[PDB]
């Protein structure tokens, strides 16, 4: 029960690919292209490193995933020639990201096929062809297109409605997409010690706390609570932690300005951070 | 838990070093070409202390000047040192009263003197103290550190020799006294009424 | 496919990790007469390895390379395949069968590695006939420059050490030592040779006959009596089946003993070997890697009775027939190669300069 | 920037205060990562300036703890990598007679240099991943059936060696505890959990038991320029006993433990620690007059060593001079 | 009958022929409280042997001879019996019990042989109290002239080998070495001593304390670091539990190792031993004859855990702590006896002139 991650059965010249080493030979290293349904490949002895290499075991470490570009492809003999000395870190990291998103797509579609109890691999191939490759061709970008399409369809299932698989199949796919790729939950917490030893001490502290809490945006209520008599804690479970940290920093700055205006003292015990 | 803190009393409120201490504080006396304050600061830093308070009264200017040029006052030091001076200090009790007055500490700080040579890591002792405090709900107030030794060692001076009666199963101090000039030690019976199961005299 | 040869008798507990066969048991009794799985040339080569018709390391390497040239000549590339990989994949079972017939030697291992490298380097865009001809020519050049010219150079180098009126002690049978002695005698050196032999092969009679036919005065004795003749021996010249990367010399079973006894009598030790027998592996004893010959070869007739006739009946009785030993580098003075006269510790250095 | 300096300070403080990282492999990995960060997160114009910066950082790190030679080895490996890259990408060594008979500057910034260096470092890190497995894979060609192996102290490389050998053969292993830090007990129980039929003894019985030992397999802390060893204490006695009984002594040590220094720095060679382990503080007054010394390392001459097993295979102690000539440059020995 | 003591734990395969007991398990659990089968002095001596209260070879021999004197004092010959062989027959089970408590040493073996020869030599016409008094006086004279006078003579002989400003390396605890060093310091020689110790007994602290109390400068280290101090060491002075007929020296476990390492550093080796410890037997290794101590003594607390705590749970794990080892005669330079300074190969000669 397996299928290719992309529509092409064989990679084209100069495509950076994930491989998994399985043995060693005189020519080089046998591998299996993971996203091409475990077809065997070859990393040549003469392309392992830019420098002078002594042995195969120096760098291969059989049993480990590796990011290798391809130079020569021969489909009639099933010969695919790879190379490591030509890849670069940027290509390596983008290949890893592309591979992991394609793996997530394959995992969700395999789960759909399993929950629909398709024993034959041809049925799984048909399901993977109807949904993934349609969007991949529509966006003209293999790998990226499918993952982006499911990410968009997790919120609005209108795109997934155009699929012509089935009603139960569509329901299962929607449920899997909404239960797998919708982990939107983040908490930003901070601690601030603000107090004023003035005439209206408690009043100024309450006013500063209210002014800080008023800066809370929609779907992000800053639940300020008193941890210790001199120190309060701001906690807010809001997604998009990149914006949450900025919101917490702005609220802390506003509270500090309000406290300093009321002739008081304020300090930041702990900066905003995730839970 | 908050970062570990430490109160470092940089002035011994007793004159055991006349006339040497009349022109140089005992804290700045070179032991092995290195001042005692450096040794105790290194001990505090190596054991995980992240904030240190030095309370120096006698010749506090020299101590301040020496500390400011030391390694621990650099911006790269993980042990932040705060220098507080006052001419009104007369004893360690005054230092602790000032600490409570200004509320320097929040929980489970370290009390050491400015002339302590050590390499002790207090991680296990601190964990035991915190666990005991959590289980007993704020009953254990202090955990004193002792070193296994022999009465005949040169380090065991007659002045600071101490005999301690403890509960062997919970490491609780039940009685504590100094043996300066005493040829015979005495222990009250009230020790044995509570922890009759086990009592040790060390 | 080809089955596995059956172990014969009971092995020593310390040598239980090595295969031990019998000469009577042949692996070809379970293979088709017009052999298909194994090439007929390889079948004949394995048959004459197992029966002992080819013994010397140089002879074994030459026979392997000849049979391998025949295999390459008969080889035809399958459709929809590449020669540079199919040839190696086809050759591997032949090597496994040859190992089953008799464990491979260092020279054969080096030759196999050389041919694997040569085949791997064959271009994918060249004609089959050209590739086959180039492989045959490469095998011929390897044989020439690694045996013939090497032996000539080693003889020329060893002519310097051999002086007039000295005594040279040789052990076992080796073509290099015999050629060195014969050439030295031809050029005008006058000397004696003492031949040391050992059971059960008794292959020192080959070099004894060669020296007698060459006209060199010779003496013959068994190895236990070696300590008797070393007082009048001036040099100990030995042949090596392999040189290891740590300097240790792998050779016949008695060789190391001689070196030791030579060290007891203050006699210089020379080892002559060709550089293609240099091995990058290392071993410190004759236990981790060796070959157990037929135990029944240890039986000897002393009078009218054979003591070890039915040795299988005694359950606690074991026989081992070792064929190799390892000599530490501190018991060897000279190594004579086609590169020149080197110390015993320069073996890796040569291995470094022959690989680049 | 600031984070790089903070990491450098943390590394040097961890080095000079106590342990960390636990394993030598992890320490080498951390050193290489720190060197890579220094190369990237810092501005240098010429290759010589980068070499000077690396020299300063390596000098500080080695002065933090001279007994940890792996940091210096990584620094010198990085310097050799820089030299090789500059020479290859600028023009086209090792002070031989050939160069003397047939007859430099490190200026001239070239843009392609830095990235290349990084790649090389990554390659280095790659061979740090499979070094222990590479050493262990060749254990079956040195252990025979019913052998008697003897080991001193705790060594992860030797542990992997024996655990891989035990999957297909039965043999006996004797572990001599390395007093005062009796770390041989941990290795003994670890081997016993694998059913290797291990015996434990104190290292005062090394000579008595050597008569029944077939091979000695030990680890090491540092391999010196002439093939000598800086090993745990009691290893010199073990080597002497093995040489007396002519039992081969195998050293399983990776290639990053090779140090281009010679044993003439005897003063800092051993690491002397508190005498509490040897003689406890509770002895009393006799501690006033008694001198107690607790060295944790000792020097083993190359003539007592039979073989060196590393991730590149087997070698003799007579070849070590070549290996370092392929790893470090002669001008980088002093650092 | 006295029950057989049971072996504790699993032994090494090469040492399967030697008994291995546990310090906690004693024979007296299965013996009558008022000793009847064996003399109370003998059971007391066996208990203090097994628990380790008497350790030194000379101390063990002296304690055994005192216990034998106590036994002889209370001995009463049965009617129609002769003392000469009845006393030996009575003593044999005592020796068996003592061997059960802990294997006998060379000094004890020689003392037993001497006492048996003395008892056999007692005439039949001798009257009981006179024979007992003669045996007691013979035991006392043997102790005197074989320990005290021998030690004095050896100390006098070793005074000439000790010069000013030299370094002497000693191992373990032995009364002869300590007496020699203290007397040499008293006479006026000035030197240093280096004390080498080994686990688990750690008995070098005894001689360290003795030297400190005597005023001699001393250094302390464990055996693995010995190869570090031998460059500065001038002589290696050792004590011997026994001298064998082939010249081999049987002693504590680290003695032969120290001799080998000293030979590697070109340091002379002196062995001090009394002529009553010379044995006619020979052995070429520490395997054929040795003693196995309690394996649980090898457990040590490093940090907060004992790595060898439940070592018997692991089926394939064995613990080995030898008690003695054998030094070949080629690693020893001097043997200092009351007869003088002799080569290591003259041990049988003395054995010839002492019988």
């Amino acid at each position: 029960l397996s299928c290719r991650f992309y529509q092409h059965k064989f990679p084209e010249v100069e495509d950076v690919v994930m491989v998994n080493v399985r043995s060693i030979a005189e020519m080089g290293a046998y591998v299996s292209l993971l996203e091409y349904n475990n077809i065997e490949g070859m990393i040549l002895l003469s392309e392992l490193s830019r420098r002078r290499i002594r042995s195969i075991n120096k760098l291969i470490r059989i049993g480990r995933n590796e990011c290798v570009v391809v130079i020569r492809v021969d489909k009639e003999k099933g010969y695919i020639d790879l190379s490591k000395r030509r890849v670069s870190p940027e290509e390596a990291i983008k290949c890893e990201d592309k591979f992991t998103k394609s793996k997530t797509v394959y995992s969700i579609l395999r789960h759909v096929a399993e929950v629909l109890e398709y024993t034959k691999d041809e049925q799984l191939e048909s399901l993977f062809q109807r949904t993934a490759w349609v969007f991949d061709d529509k966006y003209k970008r293999p790998g990226y297109g499918a993952y982006d399409a499911f990410k968009h369809a997790v919120s609005d299932p209108s795109i997934l409605d155009s699929l012509d698989l089935n009603e139960d199949e569509r329901e299962v796919l929607i449920n899997n997409i909404n239960r797998r790729l919708t982990p939107q939950a983040v908490k930003i917490r901070a601690d601030i010690e603000v107090a004023c030893y003035g005439y209206e001490g408690i009043d100024a502290v309450k006013e500063a706390l209210r002014a800080g809490l008023n800066c809370s945006t929609e779907n992000m209520p800053i639940k300020i609570n008193l941890i210790a008599p001199p120190r309060y804690v701001m906690t807010t479970t809001t997604l998009e932690r990149t914006e949450g940290l900025s919101v917490l920093s702005q609220a802390m700055a506003v509270i500090k300005e309000k406290i300093e205006e009321k002739r008081g003292v304020f300090n930041v015990q702990m900066e905003p951070k995730v839970v | 838990p908050p970062p570990l803190q430490a109160v470092l009393v940089a002035d011994s409120f007793d004159r055991r070093f006349f006339p040497i201490s009349k022109d140089q504080p005992r804290v700045l006396l070179p032991l092995a070409n290195v001042a005692l304050i450096d040794y105790t600061l290194e001990f505090l830093t190596a054991t995980g202390v992240q904030e240190t308070f030095v309370f120096c009264c006698w010749k506090a200017a020299q101590i301040k000047e020496h500390l400011l040029k030391s390694k621990w006052c650099r911006p790269t030091s993980l042990n932040v040192v705060r220098i507080i001076t006052s001419e009104l200090y007369r004893s360690l009790g005054d230092v602790l009263r000032d600490v409570d007055a200004k509320a320097l500490v929040r929980s489970d700080f370290l009390l050491v003197y400015g002339d302590v040579i050590s390499n002790i890591n207090i991680t296990r002792a601190l964990e035991e103290h915190r666990l005991r405090r959590k289980l007993e709900k704020n009953v254990s107030v202090m955990t004193m550190i002792f070193k296994e030794s022999s009465p005949s060692h040169p380090t065991r001076c007659h002045e600071d020799n101490v005999v301690v009666a403890v509960d062997s199963t919970t490491n609780r101090v039940l009685h504590f006294q100094k043996t300066q000039g005493l040829r015979r030690f005495a222990f009250p019976l009230s020790l044995f009424q509570g922890s009759s199961d086990g009592v040790e005299v060390r | 496919q080809v089955p596995t040869r059956k172990d014969y008798g009971s092995k020593v507990s310390l040598f239980s990790h090595l295969p031990q066969y019998s000469r009577q048991n042949s692996l070809t009794q379970f293979m088709s007469i017009p052999s298909s799985v194994i090439h007929p040339a390889m079948v004949r080569l394995g048959l004459q390895y197992s029966q002992g018709l080819v013994s010397g390391s140089n002879a074994r390497c030459i026979a392997l390379l000849r049979a391998l040239q025949q295999v390459i000549q008969d080889y035809t590339t399958p459709p929809n395949e590449e020669l540079s990989r199919d040839l190696v994949n086809k050759l591997k079972p032949y090597m496994s069968f040859l190992t089953q017939c008799r464990p491979l030697s260092a020279s054969m291992h080096n030759a196999i590695k050389f041919l694997n490298k040569e085949i791997t380097s064959v271009g994918s865009s060249k004609r089959e006939e050209e590739a086959k001809s180039e492989l045959r020519a490469a095998i011929d050049r390897y044989v020439q420059e690694k045996i013939v010219l090497a032996a000539q150079a080693i003889s020329r180098f060893a002519y310097q050490k051999i002086s007039n009126g000295d005594v040279i002690l040789v052990y076992g049978c080796s073509s290099l030592v015999s050629r060195i002695l014969q050439e030295a005698w031809t050029e005008g050196r006058r000397f004696r040779v003492v031949v040391v032999d050992s059971r059960p092969w008794l292959e020192g009679r080959h070099t004894l006959r060669s020296l007698v036919h060459a006209g060199v005065p010779a003496s013959y004795l068994l190895i236990p009596a070696a300590s008797y003749v070393l007082p009048e021996v001036s040099k100990v010249l030995l042949g090596a089946h392999a040189l290891l990367a740590n300097g240790s010399v792998m050779s016949r079973v008695g060789t190391a003993q001689l070196a030791l006894v030579a060290r007891a009598h203050n006699v210089p030790v020379l080892v002559c070997c060709e550089t293609y027998k240099f091995c990058e592996r290392v071993q410190t004893d004759a236990f981790v890697s060796n070959e157990l010959d037929d135990p029944d070869d240890l039986q000897c007739k002393r009078g009218e009775h054979v003591a070890l006739a039915n040795w299988q009946n005694h359950a606690s009785l074991r026989l081992l027939n070792l064929v190799y030993d390892v000599t530490p580098p501190e018991l060897v003075d000279l190594v004579i190669t086609e590169l020149g006269m080197i110390p015993c510790s320069s073996v890796p250095v040569v291995l470094r300069v022959k690989s680049s | 920037g600031s984070e790089l300096s903070e990491r450098i300070e943390s590394f040097v403080e961890t080095l000079k205060r106590g342990g960390g990282p636990r394993s030598s492999e992890e320490m080498a990995r951390e050193t290489l990562g720190l060197l890579r960060q220094i190369i990237t997160d810092h501005r240098w114009s010429n290759a010589g300036e980068l070499m000077e910066l690396i020299r300063r950082e390596g000098r500080r790190m080695t002065a933090a703890q001279p007994s940890e030679t792996t940091v210096g080895n990584m620094v010198r490996r990085v310097l050799k990598i820089i030299r090789e890259e500059y020479g290859r990408l600028h023009g086209r060594q090792q002070e031989s007679l050939h160069k003397l008979l047939t007859s430099e500057d490190f200026s001239f910034h070239y843009a392609q240099l830095q990235s290349n260096i990084i790649e090389a470092i990554n390659e280095l890190l790659v061979e740090l991943e499979g070094t222990m497995e590479n050493i262990a894979a060749q254990a079956l060609e040195h252990i025979h059936s019913n052998e008697v192996i003897m080991t001193i102290g705790f060594s992860r490389t030797v542990e992997a060696f024996l655990k891989e050998a035990a999957r297909k053969r039965k043999f006996h292993v004797i572990v001599a505890e390395c007093a005062p830090f009796c770390q041989g007990h941990e290795m003994a129980v670890n081997l016993s959990k694998a059913g290797i039929e291990t015996t434990v003894m104190t290292d005062a019985a090394i000579f008595a038991v050597m008569s029944r030992v077939n091979k000695v397999i030990i680890g090491t802390k540092t391999i010196l320029a002439n093939g000598a060893l800086r090993a745990v204490t009691g290893t010199h006695t073990l080597a002497l006993a093995a040489k007396h009984h002519s039992t081969p002594l195998i050293v399983c040590a990776p290639m990053f433990k090779l140090s281009p220094q010679f044993p003439n720095e005897e003063d800092s060679f051993h690491k002397f620690v508190a005498p509490e382990e040897v003689l406890p503080f509770t002895e009393g007054d006799i501690l006033e007059k008694v001198s107690v010394h607790c060295p944790v390392f000792d020097y083993v001459p190359p003539e007592l060593i039979t073989l060196f097993i590393s991730n590149i295979g087997g070698n003799a102690p007579s070849y070590i001079y070549r290996l370092m000539s392929e790893l470090y440059h002669p001008d980088d020995h002093v650092l």
